[PDB]
């Protein structure tokens, strides 16, 4: 086929790869790692919550028995 | 009882926690397919500019062989 | 006691969580690596198509 009509493929096929799947994959990353370290620091806040009622829990184990 | 509550708000937060987990565990190979799909096409595109460029320069010497005539 | 069941399947699940945020903060710059791979060739392949697509249309200036 003719060259330049070659080219002009090439670079509108090109053109659709970065404007659509790797400009959408550049702010889902940026979205995806921020999402991952929020979903930890609940996790970081989730396991002191955990460890204080697990304390409170075994304390009234305790103080069912002496009642 | 106020430790039931405790307990119970607990609860809660794990099964927001679980649903905020199953959506990460759920895109990240996602993305990564899609990332290779683009790669895939990307190649392709490669090849096709090598098989674009070939064919610049066979109209290259065709160019100046109708200027030496 | 149902309260200890409720704290064991807690404590169950957490760890379940805990667990598998390593592995999405480990497979994640995988991600990154690859995204940054794949725009790297890309941005090489569109120079290239500008070298090419401009050195054509110089030769057709002879």
């Amino acid at each position: 086929s003719d060259t330049m009509m070659k080219f002009n493929i090439i670079r509108n096929e090109l053109h659709n790869i970065m404007n659509t799947q790797l400009k959408r994959a550049e702010s889902e990353v940026a979205a995806l790692n921020r999402r991952i370290q929020l979903l930890e620091e609940d996790l970081e806040r989730s396991e002191e919550r955990l460890g204080s009622a697990t304390a409170k829990l075994s304390e009234a184990s305790q103080a069912a028995d002496e009642s | 009882s106020f430790l039931e509550n405790n307990l119970d708000q607990l609860t809660k937060v794990h099964k927001q926690l679980v649903r905020d987990n199953a959506d990460l565990r759920c895109e990240l190979p996602k993305l990564e397919k899609r990332l290779r799909c683009t790669m895939e096409r990307v190649k392709a595109l490669e090849t096709a500019l090598k098989e674009a460029k070939e064919g610049a320069m066979r109209d290259r010497k065709r160019y100046q062989y109708e200027v030496d005539r």
